[PDB]
């Protein structure tokens, strides 16, 4: 019985991690006509054309002067020597006027993306980030109406009701002719997935008891492992984002074819500090593993095979977790856990010449560190608090986590423009800084 | 505030049932556990218990002793059965400490117990 929930957690892999094949950035430089014809007629070599026409210039910086600019001559009626154009009719940099790209912008590459299609490129490289923004404000919205509908009409009719919008939206979002469409149907898909996953999450979960429950709560990561590595081999074949969505929509077609409360945990004031110390940490560890993949995703060389080693290294941290839980305290593995994620970038951030082979064996080490920490907690969280039914309190407290999510993509992409190694720091701060605050777990009242 | 209660007087092989009493904020927030004095020597390890239902054993006394959780009289349960004469000592109530140490060799809390023979 668990190929569903495995079918089902393997197909909601994808939404949280899809914009890094959907939307990606090619080498772009804006169109100049007057360039092809003199390079059909004098036979200009396609790959030395950028370097007797580009703007750029120096390769160094020059994002806008590169991208975003043209040199406005008369590139018709001018006689040239056929060996460099400009030499006569400038003869100096910075001497002949610029302008901004008036026609388009030409791209290298076979397939094509959102980028590439609607020019997300030169001034509107800030919509790019509300794609993930309308996301996340969808899962935060989703989370305190999701109870209130399930009631009236009981949780038969909600689940089936939940998993058709999922897959039309997928459709008519891959369907869809302008931009504000896209948005819409992000949102309007966004607002459900969540709650379905977690709603599957319980329904795989009632059958295990003490022990199966802990045995099954890993099962659950491995099926996300494996719709993970599933998803690099469907963007290897299909390189257009239509054909990739419309090839991930459809398999969920087919697949559906006195009494413990928050009141008595805040007034007892050691039952209070030790909350306090978890709801952190969590909340730090969330905004790391979100913004690591999406930095990943941006600055790789060769995204194939970063993306496949990134789980085959994931997959032992819940075997190391499970057998670290008898013979050692609770505090040493965490504490090394979130050491180990602030040196990886610590060091990420220093090696400049020899990076490409240095680094799928440190951020490997990194996303290792960061999810043996994961897991103790939920761990923790199994072992030591009672069951609440169902809480307005965990409700807010999950709608102020997706508060905190929502706002970390703005951060990412847009502090990269002043220096490129900005955000590398910001994590090592978080993680060096979570690592000094568990050592106040412990009672030191009498502990022996 | 942990108390302590059962015990008696066996002659070999007999049976007799235990009980911790807790206050019901350390009930359901905290790990319950029970500890063996044995006069004359250290003090031993039996079992535990936590929220979810997962137990612990000592090699010892594997397959022996039963423990069981009862939520409607806020009491921790014990049964042993097919007592050994080695088994003679004052049992202990305790609430051990999980982030430090090895799991269970740290206390916070005691209750004073009560004696048993064989």
């Amino acid at each position: 019985a668990f190929l569903i929930l495995c079918l089902l957690s393997a197909a909601f892999a994808p939404i949280c991690v899809g914009i890094v094949f959907l939307g990606f950035t090619p080498d772009h430089h804006c169109q100049s006509p007057g360039v092809a014809e003199l390079s059909q007629r004098c036979g200009w070599s396609p790959a030395e054309e950028l370097n007797y026409t580009v703007p750029g210039l120096g390769p160094a910086g020059e994002a806008f002067l590169g991208q975003c600019r043209r040199y406005e001559v008369d590139w018709n009626q001018s006689a040239l020597s056929c060996v460099d154009p400009l030499a006569s009719l400038a003869t100096n940099r910075s001497h002949l006027p610029l302008g901004p790209c008036q026609d388009g912008w030409v791209y290298d590459t076979p397939g094509s993306s959102i980028v590439t299609e609607f020019n997300l490129v030169c001034a509107d490289s800030w919509k790019l980030d509300l794609f993930q923004s309308c996301l996340n404000a969808g899962f935060l919205f989703g989370s305190l109406g999701v109870g209130y509908f399930a009631d009236r009409f009981g949780r038969k009719l909600c689940l089936l009701g939940t998993v058709l919008v999922n897959a039309v939206s997928g459709v008519l979002m891959a369907f869809s002719p302008n931009y504000m469409s896209m948005l819409l149907f992000r949102l309007l898909q966004g607002l459900v997935s969540k709650g379905n996953w977690m709603a599957g999450y319980t329904l795989i979960t009632e059958f295990v008891g003490s022990g199966s429950r802990r045995t099954v709560a890993i099962m659950y990561q491995m099926a996300f492992t494996v719709g993970l590595v599933a998803l690099t081999g469907l963007a290897y074949a299909l390189p257009h984002w239509r054909w990739l969505q419309l090839a991930v929509s459809l398999p969920t077609f087919l697949f559906l074819l006195l009494s413990p409360s928050f009141a008595d945990l805040f007034r007892t004031p050691r039952l209070r500090k030790r909350t306090f110390i978890l709801m952190y940490l969590w909340f730090t560890d969330s905004v790391l593993y979100q913004g690591l993949i999406l930095h990943m995703g941006a600055t790789s060389g060769n995204l194939y095979l970063d993306f496949l080693y990134s789980a085959l290294v994931e997959i032992p941290g819940a075997f190391i977790a499970l057998i670290t839980i008898d013979r050692v305290g609770r505090i040493y593995p965490m504490a090394m856990s979130n050491l180990l994620a602030g040196a990886a970038c610590l060091v990420m951030i220093f090696i400049s010449p020899d990076l490409h082979w240095l680094n799928i064996i440190i951020m490997c080490v990194g996303r290792m560190g960061i999810t043996i920490a994961i897991q103790m907690i939920c761990l923790v969280n199994a072992e030591l608090y009672p069951t609440f039914v169902r809480n307005l309190g965990v409700m807010v407290c999950s709608s102020l986590c997706d508060i905190g999510g929502i706002i970390t993509p703005f951060i990412v992409f847009r502090l990269r423009e002043v220096w490129q190694a900005l955000p590398l720091i910001l994590f090592a701060v978080l993680g060096l800084l979570a690592a000094g605050v568990t050592l106040l777990l412990p009672e030191t009242k009498g502990v022996a | 505030q942990l108390q302590e209660s059962g015990g008696g007087l066996v002659q070999a092989g007999g049976s007799l049932r235990l009980s911790c009493a807790a206050s019901g904020t350390i009930f359901y927030y905290e790990i319950m556990g029970w500890y063996r004095q044995a006069p004359g020597k250290e003090r031993e390890f039996v079992a535990t218990i936590d929220q979810g239902g997962i137990t612990n054993y000592a090699d010892s006394v594997k397959g022996r002793f039963t423990i069981s959780r009862d939520n409607a009289k806020n009491t921790v349960y014990l049964q042993m059965n097919s007592l050994k004469p080695e088994d003679t000592a004052v049992y202990y109530c305790a609430v051990p400490d999980v982030f430090v140490g090895r799991g269970w060799d740290y206390l916070i809390y005691w209750g004073q117990g009560t004696q048993v023979t064989v």
